[PDB]
């Protein structure tokens, strides 16, 4: 109901207007928590790492506290 | 267009010794008195959680101890430093179990690799279990709800606590533990 | 009409009545809130005004049982500012920022979001931000955030002074992404054309002092300033140092670990690693000793697990010790009431800090709440935490409004009218009822004259007459009937002994032995070693 | 250690105790469970006062709302003093049944609320307070006499104002509503089972998966095993 | 320790009354037989001291030093002179002095006492 | 036309577990089926009796 953009309330009636005449050649939002139950199984990513300046690279401490897999 | 101004940052691995597995479980306790059993050092390592027991080796005065999840361990080692066992200051850290143990004794003889390996993980989604609880003793139907402690470990048996006949166990217990120990069976 | 098409329809009556039945489901919410948005799907200023009426008072009576969603109150906000008043927009915001304690990332920025259209006058919109930045500012996500207010800047601000003034203390702080603002930072430094500009970034005495670097300096300026740029960029890349290990450390350990940062439903479960790695990330952040971040993440970690007790019994501890914050503490456990289920644990700790607090008023209120919540019956209560934990402090509650009745001074702390009747009542369901030995064990605590006539006469006679089976085949009992005569100060030692053996012993049935002699056994082992012989004799 | 000497020590080292804050407001509930007890304390308390200063709000469904305004320094030590005082006297000493003496070895402690708008050691401010829009402060165990100079040098430094008329209404609307939320909470504490959970689909849809995670805990403890022996 | 605590917080509660409760208090420490014991229980070594000079001295301390990672003990960077507790608002009054920081050259050093190997081990 | 009700209030014993104006906990039912509520809790009721 919020980041979809397109079923909101105050933007959402104006995409539907928004869209390109589409000349020739989804989320709903009935969604409930029912689906998906657990949102761990075998499901996820983990979060992505921060991002870091490619200039000052060098700077990252070498080596990582602990054994990662 | 080619170089991009961000990067993921890359880092290296650190050699994986029992200091640094993340699924290290089992402390180290060093500076004993010797004078201690066993079930006196268990009766000081119970309550921050629930114990596999490795071993204490005899005539080397330093033990060490295993539980199930290393919240415990680090709630115990955090919990216990320098807290006198038998009027000895004791020193207490991490490391390794027996076999491995045995492993790096083969090793420093021979002085050839000392190669490690990490703790076995728990395999982890767990929806049913809350680390760092013990089940103080042993038919159970429960509603499985979020506030309860739904499955926990024995004392190897994993079992369903049922959280009205936990504390009413642990209390009674907990007041047999005081006749028996003032009286010198219990220590 | 519309609204009276949707109440004869045979799905409303249905999931209404299942949210009636079920509240705490949310599924059954949800079910019944997409139906009525659905059905008034024109949902323009033109829909009739009891249609409207009965799907805001759906959403507000949704939100109260759930006090974290926060996409309900951004959704309900803007269904009110579709609909064309922006006063209810604003007092759902409060409303919803109210129920985080004023501390929740998505609310603020989808606020200040809506904020920005709907609010002239600068300065108390910018007076939006600094309330938001001491409360969510530090949060590990925050960049976003920040990225608004920066964009905010620049575009009301004619200045520049408060551009730099702020992306400096983003420079500082050990976000998710650093790395962008510090990329903002780099290019405003370049852009830098003169040597007045740099008073934009720090005064004019640290910089001669500090850099050893003059903005009124005369001469040939350019490779002066060339150098300049030089040494402003190595402390910002210091900066960068060490901004970078923090990030990199909260990564790396706990950030990374934590899959689910949101409510969910008080029907999930989270999983243990993840329950272990909040555990251990409230440690590492209450080591920080940052409080604004502190409280933060307590309230970060709160939404995730909010009905185990788990956390809020810490966030509890930590405000009463670490920061010695008492009526905090009581205030916390107050509100953990609410969402956790299990609340035997907070309601104990609980009573504990009233105490030591020193409100009896609102202690004994509470006791008397709770008692009413069982139609004064706790005695029956299933659980037995809940009765014991409630009839303990009630009994410190009666020792201190009735004087002592009896000699020696010894309060009366669980014979009295009141509650030994309530203990009798507990004990006279037997096998059906848990507690049982844990409530008796405590009666033989008196230790004098008067209670051990009192307790002897009153139940370990009466019990005895009435002859129930499993109190006589319990050893606990008979033990602790030892137990009570032995301890008594008023009794010699062989008045205490010939009284044990030629009366309490006897009464035991010989087919009960074998029960009772285990327990039985324990106190004669350790009290009476000479008498022994005629214990095993009778067995 | 009793009221009228310390007020009048506290009158003479105060540097100008006398005049009254603009726009000062400070409210104080308190429930008591003798209403003909703290009916004649109160009614006592009102001959010094001159009942614009100082109001009683009773909450009726015992619970009493002190709001206190407009008001000097040196009348909030007299006031808060008096009251903080019969609180304890119930418990400790209720054969003293002397409102202005304070019986000796008896603490001060309890909490008060201001506005939130206030521009600034016994008096503490606390972190997460409940009541929205205003702010509570501990008073940690002290002697009559050292509260009398903490809180003295307190309403020194505090200088606020500006507060709507009625705000008083409104701190009674938030302050029962609060306590209405944890009984309704304490009256939901028996009936968790199956009463408006609906546990059936709860059980069905949790309890496969709770299976699979007791198989993975029984897989665990032999991996451990292996890898301890 | 958490039986004695325990069932001496029960025997507490049941045999005394608020009287002697309040009376026994000091106050130079903070202590109450109802609270105290429930802070105690997994603690051995709890200490309950209000000190204000403890955060003059932090950050020297091993719980600063390992804090995310146990028995480890890193020297971490930090800016001595750190602007985010103080709001934007407080910041635009006076222009803010340049970073000046410690322990910065220690980024990399991490050191452990190995306390498995030397005495056992190596005996 | 709708009844506000309230299910902790009514199994809680407390008198307002219903009303006709919109406070905030209650949930909007169909008058008719009120009755019918009452029905779907009457077990739980008879559980604790």
């Amino acid at each position: 109901k919020v980041f979809v953009d397109a079923n909101r309330f105050d933007i959402g009636d104006l995409v539907k207007a928004s869209k390109l005449p589409q000349r020739a050649n989804s989320r709903s939002r009935d969604e409930t928590c029912e689906s998906n139950p657990f949102p761990r199984l075998n499901n996820p990513k983990k979060l992505e790492p921060p991002k870091i300046l490619s200039q000052w690279s060098n700077t990252i401490p070498k080596t990582s506290i602990f054994y990662s897999v | 267009n080619h170089m991009s101004q961000f990067i993921y940052p890359v880092q290296q691995q650190p050699s994986l010794n029992h200091f640094t597995d993340p699924n290290n479980t089992t402390v180290f306790i060093g500076g004993l008195s010797s004078l201690v059993t066993e079930d006196e050092l268990r009766a000081y390592f119970q309550p921050f959680g629930t114990i596999v027991y490795v071993k204490i080796p005899v005539g080397k005065c330093c033990g060490f101890v295993q539980y199930v999840d290393r919240l415990s361990a680090e709630a115990a080692i955090a919990g216990m430093q320098g807290f006198p066992i038998a009027n000895s200051r004791v020193r207490l850290s991490w490391g390794r179990s027996a076999k491995q143990t045995a492993l790096l004794q083969q090793a420093m003889l021979s002085n050839s690799l000392q190669v490690q390996q990490q703790q076995p993980g728990l395999q982890q989604p767990n929806y049913g279990y809350i680390p760092s609880s013990t089940c103080e003793a042993p038919n159970v139907s429960s509603t499985m709800l979020p506030g309860c402690q739904i499955l926990n470990y024995s004392n190897g048996q994993q079992v369903i606590m049922q959280g009205s006949e936990a504390v009413v166990n642990s209390t009674n217990a907990m007041l047999n533990r005081l006749e028996q120990g003032s009286n010198g069976f219990m220590f | 009409d519309k609204y009276t098409a949707l109440i004869h329809d045979e799905n409303f009556s249905t999931l209404t009545l299942n949210v009636s039945r079920y509240p705490k489901s949310l599924a059954y919410w949800e079910k019944l809130l997409n139906y009525i948005v659905k059905a008034s799907a024109p949902i323009c200023k033109s829909t009739e005004p009891q249609l409207l009426k009965l799907i805001r008072c759906t959403y507000s009576s949704m939100l109260n049982e759930f006090p974290y969603l926060e996409n309900y109150y951004i959704d309900f906000a803007l269904l009110e500012y579709k609909l064309g008043n922006v006063s209810m927009s604003h007092k759902i915001f409060q409303r919803g920022l109210q129920a985080f304690n004023q501390r929740s990332l998505l609310l603020w920025t989808s606020y200040l979001k809506f904020c920005n259209n709907v609010i002239s006058h600068q300065k108390q919109l910018f007076k939006k931000y600094e309330t938001a930045e001491e409360y969510v500012g530090l949060h590990f996500f925050s960049g976003e955030f920040w990225d608004l207010y920066l964009e905010q800047i620049s575009s009301r601000c004619t200045s520049s002074k408060k551009y730099w003034n702020v992306l400096r203390k983003i420079l500082e702080i050990p976000l998710h992404s650093f790395s962008k603002f510090y990329a903002l930072w780099l290019q405003r430094i370049d852009d830098i054309m003169d040597l007045k500009q740099l008073s934009q970034l720090t005064s004019k005495d640290e910089l001669l002092k500090k850099l050893k670097i003059d903005i009124n300096y005369s001469g040939r300026k350019g490779p002066y300033l060339q150098d300049a740029k030089k040494k402003l960029k190595k402390i910002t890349k210091e900066m960068y140092m060490v901004v970078q290990y923090q990030v990199l450390e909260i990564y790396s350990i706990f950030e990374s670990k934590i899959y689910i940062n949101y409510y969910t439903s008080p029907e999930t479960l989270v999983s243990s690693d993840e329950i272990e790695t909040w555990i251990k990330y409230l440690d590492y952040t209450i080591t920080l000793q940052t409080d604004s971040l502190t409280h933060l993440n307590f309230q970060r970690a709160l939404l995730p697990l909010a009905h185990y007790d788990l956390v809020w019994i810490k966030y509890s501890k930590w405000l009463i010790n670490s920061k010695n914050d008492l009526l905090g503490a009581k205030n916390v456990l107050l509100m953990g009431l609410k969402f956790s289920l299990k609340k035997t644990e907070i309601i104990k700790l609980l009573y504990s800090v009233i105490c030591k607090l020193n409100e009896y008023v609102l202690l004994r209120n509470l006791l008397e709440k709770i008692e009413s919540s069982y139609s004064d019956n706790v005695e029956n209560v299933d659980d037995f935490e809940i009765f014991w934990d409630y009839l303990q402090f009630k009994t410190f509650c009666q020792n201190s409004l009735y004087s002592s009745r009896y000699s020696d001074s010894q309060s009366n702390g669980l014979l009295n009218k009141e509650l030994f009747d309530k203990v009798w009542k507990r004990l006279s369901c037997k096998e059906k009822k848990s507690g049982q030995e844990i409530l008796l064990n405590n009666l033989v605590q008196f230790y004098s004259k008067d209670t051990v006539e009192f307790v002897e006469k009153n139940i370990f006679q009466k019990i005895i007459e009435f002859g129930w089976e499993y109190y006589l085949q319990n050893g606990m009992f008979w033990n602790c009937y030892c137990r009570l005569i032995y301890f008594d100060t008023s009794r010699s030692y062989l008045d205490k002994r010939q009284y044990i053996v030629r009366k309490i012993w006897p009464q035991i049935d010989k087919k009960f032995a074998q029960s009772v002699l285990p327990s039985l056994t324990e106190f004669c082992e350790s009290y009476f070693p000479e008498e022994m012989d005629t214990l095993e004799e009778m067995f | 250690f009793d009221i009228w000497k310390n007020l009048d020590r506290i009158r003479s080292t105060k540097k100008n105790a006398g005049q009254f804050i603009k726009g000062s407001l400070l409210i104080l509930p308190m429930r008591t469970e003798d209403k003909q007890q703290f009916d004649e304390c109160m009614d006592e308390l009102h001959k010094y006062i001159s009942k614009d200063i100082l109001r009683c709000y009773p909450q009726k469904e015992m619970l009493f709302y002190i709001v206190l305004k407009d008001f000097n320094i040196l009348d909030s030590c007299f006031v808060l003093s008096v009251l903080l005082a019969f609180q304890k006297r119930l418990w400790m000493a209720p054969s003293e049944k002397s409102y202005f003496r304070v019986p000796k070895n008896i603490n001060l402690t309890g909490s008060f609320y201001l506005p939130k708008n206030i521009e600034t050691s016994s008096i503490v401010e606390v972190g997460f307070n409940v009541v929205p829009d205003f702010q509570q402060f501990q008073v940690k165990a002290c002697h009559v006499s050292k509260f009398m100079n903490e809180l003295s040098n307190f309403f020194s430094q505090v200088e606020f104002g500006k507060c709507e008329a009625n705000v008083i209404n409104y701190f009674k609307r938030e302050y029962n509503r609060t306590y209405s939320q944890i009984s309704l909470a304490l009256y939901e504490l028996p009936l968790i089972g199956d009463g408006l959970f609906d546990i059936k689909s709860y059980i069905s849809k949790t309890r496969p998966i709770i299976e699979t995670s007791k198989a993975q805990m029984i897989k665990h403890i032999s991996e451990m095993k292996a890898y301890n022996e | 320790m958490n039986d004695i605590l325990t069932d001496y917080k029960t025997f507490y509660l049941t045999h005394s009354n608020i009287v002697t409760y309040e009376s026994s208090i000091i106050d130079s420490n903070t202590f109450d037989p109802i609270l105290y014991p429930e802070l105690k229980m997994s603690n051995p070594k709890y200490d309950p001291v209000l000190n204000t000079t403890a955060n003059v001295d932090w950050h020297k301390k091993t719980e600063w030093k390992e804090a995310g990672h146990i028995g480890i003990t890193t020297e971490r960077p930090q800016i001595s002179n750190s602007i985010i507790e103080c709001n934007s608002g407080t910041l635009i009054q006076k222009p803010i002095s340049l970073p000046n920081f410690r322990n910065l050259e220690k980024i990399n050093q991490v050191k452990i006492n190995d306390l498995y190997t030397e005495e056992f081990l190596k005996e | 036309d709708i009844v506000f009700v309230s299910p902790q209030l009514y199994l809680s014993s407390q008198e307002g577990w219903k009303s006709d104006s919109a406070k905030s906990g209650f949930i909007p039912i169909l008058k008719n089926d009120l009755q019918r509520f009452q029905d779907s809790l009457k077990h739980i009721v008879d559980a604790r009796n």
